[PDB]
């Protein structure tokens, strides 16, 4: 009984639907120099970013510098923009029944709006856990 | 009440000792706030089913007053590469010669006349003296996207770069060389990435030991 | 309550959006707050800046107008704040600042929505995330000041009665390699031994920024508090 | 290295007199203020040539950690063309 897209047996098990940051709208300019005399191509380039859709702000830059050594100098490492991502935090009170609480790098479905997101956010996964399992003052009398 | 607690750079006189302080001090003024204003369990109520304050004040003596400047972060250095040119028209007589420039601008100099007088004296330098300056170009892309001005940055002499303590070798145009910025307005010359002689064919053929020179 | 004689305290909040752009737009066009959904502001004053923290709550899911605000890093905002209490006589305090942080939002629910958002003076919070690094020739500091300074349908700033910092250099080295150019603005701006001020205008809201190298009349001609 | 001319690693226990400005001691001390450092050999020099450091030149030193110095740069020279770069193109080596 490994089940997905959260049967509503599981939101009579929640206490925090906690977002971290969601995708933006809009990135910083980096642009990339390679700060050299004795290279005859551009030195000025900007660093691409794998999404579309996201507009730069206006003239504010981060001039990633390149130090130069004795060595005539490499091209390029070519990293990219870090785009915002996708976080909640979600704390139940015990483990979750019907799902796959278990990390798989997997998909689980998205039809209920029961998490805060966005409307227009297909297939999720789970990346951590954590547990906190104490002892109640129930069981601790009899067992001192 | 009947104050002024929004920042002015004024007095305000002292005549009450309800204050510690010390009674020979004359007026104050007022630097900072600071503002916790919280919601109380009175307004919490009604408006989770459909205020609390506390004001600090920083006050100093007027006879004392200084700006005030948060934490920042000092700065450390990059590395440029550049030239050293002469000027913009050069014979082929003359292509690989020196020139040394005044003032922080186009104008011949010496190593004399600048001198400070324990070497006047013989022709021997002490300590390196600053202003004389080298013609530098530097790749075009390290100044702002408007200015149409050729980027030549001067910089003082570590004479001990092509030389020892008896070698006079100064550093001629059309080398290439590592320049630190280890400050504001302070840039200095550290290593030679270039040449005029090498041994172009396959270390069998050839040995060469050489200095070109002039 | 329980004091005396506060007769009453009331506080807004005025929340507008800022685009692409650095110009403003309308969401009464923006996300004013009221006898208040808030549990907890924090500011502290200086010569120079404002930070803190704000909380408060809203309702619920889900509302366009609230989409574009508090769900998404990196879009600036205004947050204009006003507090007025009278006792008798009135006395007024307002800010001025705006917030934006890449990588952070903190919402939480159990349909009330809770929200965290900080506050910096908006020439701190806009020069954070710019980081140039580039040589000047010929140029002095307030030359270099406005060409950094991209800012003109939200505040200016004053910088016409120092006449230390428009002594030319020959050699400029604005250099950011690990750090903040607002930090650059301070740095090189101890290193001439001057003052910021902080300033708003409460009728209407303009913030100008001050540099002057001494303390004169002409600053205390611009804090003449509009109250009796 | 006995052996011929050759130095391998560069040997400690031969020292260079350095006279260091008299405002570094303490304000009690009456001895004339020279302290003793080891060789870097390859300072005005390469894998080939031998120019110890003559007298009368200046030099910065580090004092890396307690009783260790070392000698760094050169800040000095005997030979320099005086003229304005346009008269004479002096190349030269004094020794001796």
């Amino acid at each position: 009984d490994l089940k997905d897209k959260l049967s509503p047996y599981d939101i009579s098990c929640f206490k925090k639907q906690i977002l971290i940051s969601n995708k933006s709208n809009f990135y910083v300019k980096e642009k990339n120099i390679c700060p050299d005399v004795t290279l005859n191509t551009q030195r000025k380039e900007d660093r691409k970013i794998s999404d579309t859709l996201v507009k730069p702000f206006s003239s504010i830059l981060k001039d990633n510098l390149q130090s130069v050594e004795y060595i005539q100098s490499n091209n390029d490492d070519k990293q990219e923009i870090i785009t915002t991502g996708f976080e909640i935090l979600l704390t139940s009170r015990n483990t979750l029944p019907f799902l796959d609480t278990e990390i798989t790098l997997s998909k689980l479905d998205n039809d209920q709006n029961y998490l805060l997101g966005a409307t227009d956010i297909k297939s999720l996964y789970i990346s951590q856990r954590k547990l906190l399992f104490k002892r109640s003052k129930y069981c601790s009398k009899q067992l001192y | 009440p009947f104050l002024d607690t929004e920042i002015t750079l004024s007095k305000l006189d002292n005549d009450q000792n309800y204050l510690l302080g010390a009674t020979d001090i004359k007026s104050l003024y007022i630097s900072q706030r600071k503002l916790l204003f919280k919601r109380s369990k009175y307004c919490s109520k009604q408006l989770y089913e459909n205020h609390d304050n506390s004001i600090t004040y920083k006050i100093k003596d007027y006879s004392n007053l200084t700006p005030e400047y948060p934490k920042y972060k000092s700065f450390s250095n990059f590395y440029i590469n550049g030239r050293i040119t002469i000027g913009e028209n050069v014979n082929n007589d003359s292509k690989k010669a020196y020139k040394f420039f005044k003032n922080h601008k186009p104008e011949e100099s010496s190593i004399a006349e600048f001198q400070e007088n324990g070497e006047k004296g013989t022709s021997a330098i002490l300590n390196s003296k600053a202003d004389i300056l080298y013609a530098i170009e530097i790749a075009k892309e390290m100044l702002s996207d408007k200015s149409s001005d050729k980027p030549i940055i001067y910089l003082p002499l570590k004479v001990n770069i092509n030389s020892a303590n008896n070698q006079f070798i100064p550093l001629r145009n059309d080398d290439i060389i590592l320049i630190e910025i280890q400050s504001f307005t302070k840039g200095e010359i550290i290593e030679l990435i270039s040449n005029s002689a090498i041994s172009t064919k396959k270390a069998q053929q050839q040995l060469l030991q050489r200095q070109l020179l002039g | 309550g329980y004091n005396n004689v506060l007769q009453k305290q009331e506080i807004t909040i005025n929340i507008k959006p800022i685009n692409k752009n650095f110009e403003l737009e309308d969401i009464h066009n923006s996300l004013t707050l009221k006898n208040p959904h808030i549990e907890k502001l924090e500011v502290c004053e200086n010569i120079y800046g404002i930070n803190g923290w704000l909380t408060f709550d809203l309702a619920y899911i889900n509302n366009h107008k609230d989409f574009n605000f508090l769900l998404s890093p990196n879009q600036p905002i205004l947050l204009d704040i006003q507090i007025n209490d009278s006792f008798h006589h009135k006395r007024t305090t307002r800010f001025i600042a705006i917030g934006f942080n890449s990588n952070s939002i903190d919402i939480h629910e159990n349909g009330v929505k809770k929200f965290k958002i900080q506050f910096h003076d908006p020439l701190k919070a806009l020069w954070t995330k710019h980081k140039p690094s580039y040589i000047a020739l010929n140029k002095s500091l307030d030359d270099i000041f406005k060409d950094n300074f991209f800012f003109d349908s939200l505040f200016s700033l004053d910088t016409n009665k120092s006449n230390n910092l428009k002594i030319r250099i020959p050699q400029a080295f604005i250099s950011t390699v690990n750090r903040n150019f607002y930090d650059f603005f301070i740095q090189q701006l101890e290193q001439n031994k001057c003052y910021l001020k902080y300033f708003c205008d409460k009728k209407s809201g303009k913030v100008s920024y001050h540099v002057v190298d001494q303390v004169d009349n002409d600053l205390q001609r611009n804090i003449v508090n509009s109250d009796e």
